[PDB]
């Protein structure tokens, strides 16, 4: 974590990749820390994509408000992600859309 | 069989109430006229903004109390106390 | 200009919900001038906010500089303060902003809220000119969401969550401190004169708690000791700042080498007259230590002083 002299966002990214929330709690979210503008929202988006409940909880405890964070584009990105456990959503979307989906079709909130 | 029948009867009361809410006043032998002639309660309940806020606050308090009670019950169980005591005894011995 | 400001009726009061933390907390607030009579404020608190008169009044003071204190002491401090406030019916007076000792009392409230369902009346009296978002609070008698997250770039500070109520003191200046101390002291003195439910004839007890601090804390404790009804003062030895010099001067006294602190203008400046005037009335001072003192709990130490 101290081996690169990098910003807090990159240390948070590493801790998210390693799935070690205690490290981020004890080494990254400490007294006197400095955070850029809009980095924590990107961290929240990354944690939501990767299904990291502990990191979502920690980010919420540290000033992130879901009312400001969540927009339409972010929700569409969340529905069109791949960095998680397998689900059966695409089959349902194909069934509702009469099985006429082109390759790499993007799912909209209307389809949801 | 008795327990399942009791549960099913209690569940099926709802459809009986709905059916007799959605029916004409007159009985079949004299609804002949009513065929040619053709929810404030009984189905729903329309609420105001202040009372809606009251209901929301009540629900939030209830869910908070539920979680607090569940945590208190879990922490005072015999199994959890035994496990914590064993771990602390091991660390203290070391 | 000697406060060349008009006097218009209040424009910002009502309720606020804090968004950003892990909790859902609502706080009542009013924006008022610094000349408001304490009786009007008591009427507002007891009727509009519907608060029963307290059987105890803890008035926490300290240093506004955002500091940090040793672990295993902040836990004892929080436990003692929460227990003393909860077991009795007490009002806590703090600064309100999220800096220094107020941040620690907010943490103490936060850790206690997870384990117990009791409600504690914490009252923050802060100047209006330092709130980071002076807007988003003007809505009269309407809920206004508030962002707990703050950026360190701005010199203004955010009102600490977990506080039950807020009184915002206005003088006319913005971005400046020192506009709420006199109102706080006058309200404390007025509350102390109120008659508790007992018919003995005794008033509401008032105690002062000190953590960290600085130069003005000595003057505050002097004014507490010199008050017409004396107010007991509880001091923490392990804080480090001018509270620690009070703890040191409380020992083996009625040695100017140990008195020298270099804290305020080195040895050139000394608040020795003020420190010795405070130490003259050392029977009302109750320094708390986690070691040799029989009262190892701040909760026990707070009530014993009264």
């Amino acid at each position: 974590l101290k081996g690169a002299n990098a910003s807090a966002p990159d240390q948070l990214s590493l801790a998210l990749a390693w799935n070690r929330v205690d490290i981020a709690r004890s080494q990254i979210f400490i007294y006197g820390q400095q955070w850029p503008v809009g980095s924590l929202e990107q961290a929240m988006l990354d944690a939501l994509v990767l299904d990291r409940v502990d990191f979502v909880k920690l980010l919420i405890e540290n000033g992130v408000s879901m009312h400001r964070f969540l927009t339409i584009s972010r929700l569409e990105e969340l529905y069109n992600t791949r960095h998680g456990p397998s689900n059966t959503l695409y089959h349902l979307v194909r069934d509702v859309k009469k099985g006429n989906l082109p390759p790499d079709y993007r799912i909209s909130l209307i389809d949801i | 069989v008795k327990s399942i029948s009791n549960q099913v009867w209690k569940f099926q009361r709802y459809q009986l109430i709905m059916t007799f809410h959605e029916r004409p006043v007159l009985p079949p032998p004299l609804i002949i006229f009513s065929h040619m002639t053709m929810r404030d309660y009984g189905l729903k309940l329309f609420i105001t903004d202040d009372e809606l806020k009251k209901v929301h606050d009540f629900e939030e308090q209830c869910i908070e109390e539920y979680f607090r009670e569940k945590d208190d019950r879990f922490n005072s169980s015999n199994d959890e106390r035994i496990r914590v005591t064993s771990e602390r005894v091991e660390n203290m011995s070391m | 200009i000697s406060k060349h400001t008009q006097l218009s009726p209040t424009d910002a009061f009502g309720t606020i919900e804090f968004q950003g933390g892990g909790h859902s907390n609502k706080a009542m607030y009013v924006r008022v001038s610094f000349d408001t009579k304490p009786d009007l404020l008591l009427h507002l608190m007891t009727k509009e906010w519907q608060l029963e008169l307290p059987k105890l009044l803890i008035s926490v003071h300290g240093g506004l500089q955002n500091f940090e204190l040793q672990p295993k002491l902040k836990q004892v401090f929080g436990k003692g303060l929460i227990k003393a406030a909860m077991t009795t019916g007490a009002w806590i007076f703090t600064g309100g902003v999220n800096t220094g000792v107020i941040r620690h009392v907010g943490d103490a409230l936060k850790d206690h809220a997870s384990k117990s369902r009791g409600k504690i009346c914490t009252i923050g009296i802060a100047p209006w000119g330092i709130v980071e978002n002076q807007e988003d609070l003007i809505g009269r008698d309407v809920v206004r969401p508030y962002q707990t997250m703050s950026n360190p770039m701005s010199k203004l500070t955010v009102l600490n969550s977990m506080h039950s109520h807020f009184i915002l003191a206005d003088n006319g200046t913005t971005g400046k401190y020192g506009a709420e101390v006199k109102l706080r002291r006058q309200l404390e003195k007025h509350i102390s004169l109120q008659k508790i439910n007992t018919r003995i004839g005794q008033g509401v007890p008032v105690v002062a708690l000190i953590v960290e601090g600085g130069p003005n804390v000595i003057s505050i404790v002097l004014e507490y000791l010199r008050d017409t009804p004396p107010v007991p003062v509880v001091v923490c030895d392990g804080s480090g700042r001018a509270s620690d010099i009070l703890a040191f001067g409380h020992k083996y006294s009625e040695v100017t080498i140990q008195k020298t602190f270099t804290y305020t203008r080195t040895q050139a400046q000394h608040l020795f007259i003020i420190l010795m005037e405070c130490m003259k009335k050392k029977e009302l001072i109750t320094v708390f230590r986690m070691g040799s003192e029989g009262h190892q709990d701040i909760d026990l130490a707070i009530l014993t002083a009264l």
